[PDB]
């Protein structure tokens, strides 16, 4: 049962979706991401307030 | 009487205001403008309306 278990939980991660993954909208230790400095990507998450 | 003065503290996540951008502009896109005293020294109470 503790390795059908182990075996079921082995998934180390879930590909992320979009920009609606739950993973990314609350960023954290485990999972670092960030853009460069000023790319038309900073532009752009500037007026996003949300 | 139209200028309707609002008292705001910012201790809860429902007022994010932080500093502007010095890019000669005023600030982000859509986001209306507020005032701020700020201390120079434990003493001195003048404050400028930054």
């Amino acid at each position: 049962a503790n390795l059908a278990a182990f075996l079921v939980l082995d998934r180390p991660e879930e590909r992320i979706t979009g920009i609606n993954d739950p993973r990314l909208r609350n960023p954290s230790d485990k999972f670092i991401y960030a853009t460069v400095k000023q790319s038309s990507v900073d532009i752009y998450f500037r007026r996003q307030v949300c | 009487d139209n200028h309707l003065s609002i008292v705001t503290l910012e201790e809860a996540p429902f007022v994010i205001v932080e500093d502007i951008d010095p890019l000669t502009e005023t600030c982000v896109r859509n986001t209306v403008p507020c005032r701020k005293f700020v201390k120079i020294n434990n003493s001195t109470n003048e404050g400028m309306n930054v």
